[PDB]
């Protein structure tokens, strides 16, 4: 499973491009795709959503009717149209797999990403701890603060844990409250308070050290957290 | 509208598999099905061999009809503990070796077969596309030995037209639903290249039937 | 010496059934007379599931009492989601002729079997976001009829070859044979702790097999037709059997003989599917009269019926919790009820 | 005042008063018995067939009711209403008329796709395209009925004679529109025999009960349908040419009543016919036995 | 050849036969034990009000 994309370059402000996200070792078409941005100091950002079969199609305030996102589920690909490329998309594109379903794992996958560097009443999270140091074997508990309760009627705390160690693409670490995502190991762990949540690791080796990512997936449009890094 | 963008998703997923549902149905409605009980070794894979596990499953076209024959002697178990999963096939096609007159007697074995899947409580509006294989041993055999030897009230002549109209007669016999349900009958053998052509027929003619009783001219 | 063998068997059979009746101090319906009626059970069907569009032979509910799995004669398995009326996946099998399906505990495979002679277990979870079919088990010579999960890696078989297979599902393999049944084997039932199973087959008999030896324990002959379903008691020491006779009969482990007998007069169709409720009270059968029937397990009185569906109910299954009843019929109409 | 229109009043109306309303009365009880048997069984429902007769019951129960009414109210009691509600009743029961025939047209047809398309009959026709075709033939019925006093006031063009201040050019174009669904029955169901005929010679090609089947009921319904409807059609055709002078409103009368006879005669004719409305009606009367 | 099964009918039916017994009293007294231990976490025998219900729609 992997999601290679292509696209980027020095755009001259104004332009178009149409970013491509060939998807090879997974059933494409059953799986709802997206798009996430990070500014290169900045912290992620969603961008569309594409559903299975393209019924429902979404996109971020800031490129709302600007953007176009689309998929060629026989081509195995997925497409993101832009015009009139501000200076402020300048971002690292991400292409994400997701999948919808009780007990699925939304955001699995996420791909390379593509270096586009265009030249010239959402409920938003804080991550309070900007940068913690740690000694490599101790316990560190990761703490994101939101606006609006994410526990909806049925249940579900819809908050997600993302691990981008450096120079890599962002991982899967918990995919809801307390939900261990596939190929994670069991020293991961998270509860939250409905509003306050905190992400809890046991012990730390060299792979944990990166920046940790907490999003909201109870409404449109996705929004992520600041950068909360971890260093030796 | 009290539901989550992962609940609204994972809804909008359910229609999908609904509408793939309803196209893979719509499919099979367009497609026939034939159960085919032979009595054994009556001719049941030469009909087969002229159309082109436990349950042998055979498709083919003809005149952009897709048929699905399902030969099921393989089973060797109980048939009333499964023949209720074919209830609702369009047509039972129903084997029977014209020479085996002379093997108790296996045309007799062929007889009470027939008996019990026509007169099944299952297959009381299921038709039966009857096929008497081996005209051409019956006719070669219908000479060296008579048909007393298998039907003892026979007092007719002997040449092939009389002996196998009156087998044709004796199966005929069987059904209690002569109202409800009809018997296709056609004298088949190795050389024979209209069988299929025949079995398309009286598919078209049980389904026409079912749709006129289903329409409510009936 | 054959007949003198058969005279030795026939002289065993009567000193078990002598012992038998030896034990037979009491009975049942003697013994919770005192104790009050359950009351009449009313029971709404809260969802009704579509999306089938063939008769429904098998459902199996999982773990969680949130997901199931419907098998019908259409070709497809649907994973349900309970609460709300929903489609996890829909999965094509191989041979539209399937008669039995089962969750796995941990719910990550699902089962299907039928007139193919093959067990296909598929892996709901994997990276793919298919259902791709995990592992085929062959080896019966006659069709599949019921199939339970022991756990992730051991599938427990019913077939119609009159014996039934516990498999290994990481090898595909037969790794002990259950053989003694002179009918074909219609319904097998796990006890809770998975250390032993029944099966009723055709023969109007149900016997006890323990898992780990192969060995028929225990054998319980008080039908006179063929018995198409099989349920362990919550407690894991005795079962219920659904027969064709239109009547149901609740053994016991520890005394081998019946215990009681679930007849009505106004019920003359046999019983396709039996499974009790949390703590074994009320016993749900599903029967041929387009009906499904509530017994007391412990008086003969009818807790209530269950009426509403246009066709013959081929299964049902209660939840782990006990919160729900789901039954599967025959007009491609799921119902559950609460 | 309206003396000079209602043709006969006197020793011969007698007979129509109880005539015309026992018909209706009869009619009304069998269509609405039918309209209950096809929504209480709960399994024709499902059959797009059986929805499309039901719907012929309840437009024909419709038709006798309002006719019945109608006419009692008009050559009995010669009540004179306002135009506003007296071509209101005109409107309704040739909506209703005009549904029937329709509703005829949509079972002939449904019985042509169960002979043009065997395979595919019961997944080409299904339950929802059923009632999409049943509601566009009701609202076109509705509007093409309705559309004789919201529409043509006949003020440039003198006003119908036989019929009650009626455009004449409506009289035409509606005469022409049940002339088009008349010949669209007829060859859909001369089509239908023509499959039948050459179906039983493709079977009996190596070895005529279902052509010779087909032909009697079809020649059934056909024929009592011609006499029933065709008489009055053919009345008010001629009407379109002469003046009345010569005695035919008491006659085009006795032709609407002997219409109104095909009301009470559409039940047993195409839904009591059907083997499975029989059971439907046996198995509700055991029901309402116990 | 059939005596091989006429046989191990008769070893089956020694297993079976020398099994322990407890008597009907004691095996419906667990029983009823057993139901009436349980009755309150019963949905279905004690019905349950619509709060903690899943299925409400
Ligand atoms: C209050 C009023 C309702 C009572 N009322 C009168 O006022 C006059 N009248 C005599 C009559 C008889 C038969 C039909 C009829 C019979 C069958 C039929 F199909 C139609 C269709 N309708 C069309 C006919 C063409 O032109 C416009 C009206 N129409 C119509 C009228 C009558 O019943």
């Amino acid at each position: 499973v992997q999601l290679v994309e292509s696209g980027g370059g020095l755009v001259q402000p104004g332009g178009s491009r149409k970013l491509s996200c060939s998807a090879s070792g997974f059933a494409f078409s059953s799986f709802g795709m997206h798009w996430v941005r990070q500014a290169p100091e900045k912290g992620l950002e969603w961008v569309a959503y594409i559903s299975s079969g393209s019924g429902t199609i979404y996109y971020a305030d800031t490129v709302k009717g600007r953007f176009t996102i689309s998929r060629d589920d026989p081509k195995n690909t997925l497409f993101l149209q832009m015009t009139s490329l501000r200076s402020e998309d300048t971002a690292m594109y991400y292409c994400v797999r997701s999948i919808y379903y009780y007990g699925s794992s939304p955001f699995d996958f996420w791909g390379q990403g593509t270096t586009l560097t265009v030249s010239s009443s959402d409920i938003v999270m804080t991550q309070a701890t900007s940068s913690v140091p740690v000694t490599p074997g101790e316990s560190v508990s990761i703490s994101c603060r939101s606006s609006k309760s994410l526990l909806h009627s049925n249940g579900n705390t819809y908050l997600y844990w993302f691990l981008q160690r450096p120079g890599q693409s962002p991982q899967l670490l918990i995919y809801r409250m307390s939900n261990l995502a596939s190929g994670v190991p069991d020293r991961f762990s998270g509860s939250g308070s409905g509003t306050a949540f905190t992400l809890t690791i046991s012990r730390l080796e060299a792979e944990d050290v990166g920046v940790y990512y907490c999003m909201q997936h109870l409404e449109y449009p996705l929004t992520f957290g600041a950068g909360t890094k971890l260093e030796l | 509208c009290t539901l989550s963008a992962e609940d609204k998703a994972a809804v909008e997923r359910s229609k999908m598999i609904d509408r793939n549902l309803r196209e893979d149905g719509e499919k099979a409605a367009r497609e026939v099905k034939l159960l085919l009980l032979g009595a054994g070794e009556s001719g049941k894979s030469t009909i087969v061999k002229q159309m082109k596990t436990g349950i042998v499953e055979t498709h083919f076209t003809f005149k952009d009809l897709h048929f699905k024959m399902f030969d099921v002697g393989g089973q060797r178990s109980e048939r009333k503990k499964w023949i209720h999963c074919f209830e609702g096939v369009t047509a039972i096609i129903f084997c029977v070796a014209l020479s085996d007159y002379d093997l108790m007697n296996r045309m007799h074995e062929s007889m009470k077969l027939f008996d019990s899947i026509c007169n099944n409580k299952w297959f009381t509006d299921t038709s039966i596309i009857l096929f008497l294989n081996k005209k051409d041993l019956f006719e070669e055999k219908i000479k060296k030995s008579p048909l007393t030897i298998c039907y003892p009230e026979y007092a007719g002549s002997n040449t092939y037209e009389e002996a196998a109209a009156y087998i044709q007669c004796q199966f005929e016999d069987l059904n209690k639903r002569k109202d409800t349900k009809e018997i296709y009958t056609h004298f088949t053998c190795a050389t024979d290249t209209k069988n299929v052509q025949f079995v398309f027929d009286a598919v078209t003619d049980v389904i026409i039937k079912n749709n006129l009783k289903d329409c409510g001219l009936f | 010496e054959l007949d003198q063998l058969r005279q030795e068997a026939e002289q065993l059979k009567n000193q078990i059934r002598d012992a038998r009746k030896a034990c037979a101090d009491a009975t049942l319906s003697q013994i919770t007379n005192n104790i009050d009626p359950v009351g009449r059970i009313q029971m709404r069907t809260r969802r009704t599931l579509r999306g089938h569009l063939a008769k429904i032979y098998a459902m199996h509910w999982g773990t969680d009492s949130r997901l199931l799995v419907s098998a019908s004669q259409d070709g497809k398995l649907i994973i349900w989601d309970s609460y709300t009326t929903n489609k996890v996946h829909a999965i094509p099998l191989r041979s539209s002729w399937v008669m039995t399906c089962a969750y796995a505990p941990s719910g990550n495979y699902v089962a299907c079997g039928g007139l193919d002679n093959i067990c296909s277990i598929y892996n709901l979870k994997t990276r793919e976001g298919n259902v791709r079919v995990s592992r085929e088990l062959a080896g019966h010579t006659g069709y599949l009829s019921c199939c339970r999960f022991l756990d992730d890696n051991q599938i427990v078989t019913s077939s119609g070859d009159t014996t039934c297979a516990l498999w290994d599902i990481e090898t595909g393999q037969q790794t002990t044979t259950f053989t003694g049944h002179t009918g074909d084997v219609m319904s097998l039932s796990l006890a809770p702790d998975t250390r032993l199973f029944v099966s009723g087959a055709c023969d109007a008999s149900a016997k006890l097999w323990d898992v780990r030896e192969g060995m028929c324990r225990q054998t319980f002959t008080g039908h006179e037709s063929d018995i198409n379903a099989i349920c362990f008691f919550p407690n894991g020491n005795a079962f219920a059997t659904g027969s064709d006779d239109a009547t149901c009969r609740l053994f016991d482990l520890r005394a081998d003989q019946e215990l009681m007998t679930y007849s009505h007069d106004n019920i003359i169709c046999g019983i396709t599917s039996v499974s009790f409720s949390k703590s074994g009270r009320l016993l749900l059968a599903g029967y041929d009269d387009f009906n499904c029937n509530v017994w007391d397990a412990l008086k003969a009185d009818r807790a209530g019926v269950l009426a509403g569906h246009d066709n013959r109910v081929s299964c049902l299954g209660v939840t782990d919790d006990g919160m729900a009843v789901a039954t599967g019929s025959w007009d491609s109409f799921l119902k559950i009820w609460n | 005042p309206m003396k000079d229109y209602m043709i006969l009043s006197g020793p011969q109306k007698t007979a129509v008063a109880v005539l015309c309303t026992l018909l209706g009365l009869l009619s009304a009880l069998e269509n609405v018995a039918v309209l209950y048997l096809i929504l209480s069984s709960h399994q024709l429902r499902r059959k797009p067939s059986y929805l499309f007769i039901g719907s012929l019951a309840g437009a024909d129960f419709l038709a006798s009711v309002v006719f019945a009414c109608s006419f009692v109210n008009f050559h009995v009691f010669h009540g004179v209403d306002s135009k506003a509600v007296f071509l209101l009743k005109i409107g309704s029961v040739t909506m209703t008329f005009t549904a029937s025939v329709g509703s005829l047209l949509l079972t002939a047809i449904d019985r042509y796709l169960c002979l043009r398309y065997p395979p595919s009959y019961k997944a080409l026709l299904t339950r929802g395209r059923a009632l999409v075709t049943l509601g566009i033939m009701w609202v076109l019925s509705a509007l093409v009925s309705y559309l004789p006093l919201m529409g043509w006031t006949c003020c440039p063009r003198p006003c119908s004679e036989l019929f009650p201040l009626i455009p004449n050019d409506y009289l035409l174009s509606w005469l022409l529109f049940i002339a088009f669904l008349f010949s669209g029955i007829i060859y859909t169901y001369g089509h239908v025999l023509w499959k039948a005929h050459q179906h039983v010679a493709s079977l009996s090609g190596h070895q005529m009960r279902l052509d010779v089947r087909l032909a009697k009921t079809l020649g059934l319904v056909l024929a009592v349908l011609l006499i029933c409807w065709f008489p009055v059609l053919a009345l008010m055709a001629h009407s379109l040419a002469t003046t009345l002078s010569d005695q035919v409103k008491k006659a085009f009368a006795f032709c609407s009543m002997l219409c109104l006879i095909n009301s009470m005669v559409n039940p047993v004719i195409y839904a009591l016919r059907s083997g499975e409305i029989r059971s439907s009606a046996h198995h509700c009367l055991a029901h309402w036995k116990k | 050849a059939s005596i091989a099964q006429a046989r191990k009918l008769v070893e089956q039916l020694k297993m079976e036969a020398n099994i322990d017994r407890i008597k009907v009293s004691k095996a419906a007294a667990d029983l009823m034990a057993y139901c009436e231990a349980h009755a309150k976490e019963d949905p279905l025998l004690t019905p349950v009000p619509a709060s903690e219900n899943p299925f409400r729609e």
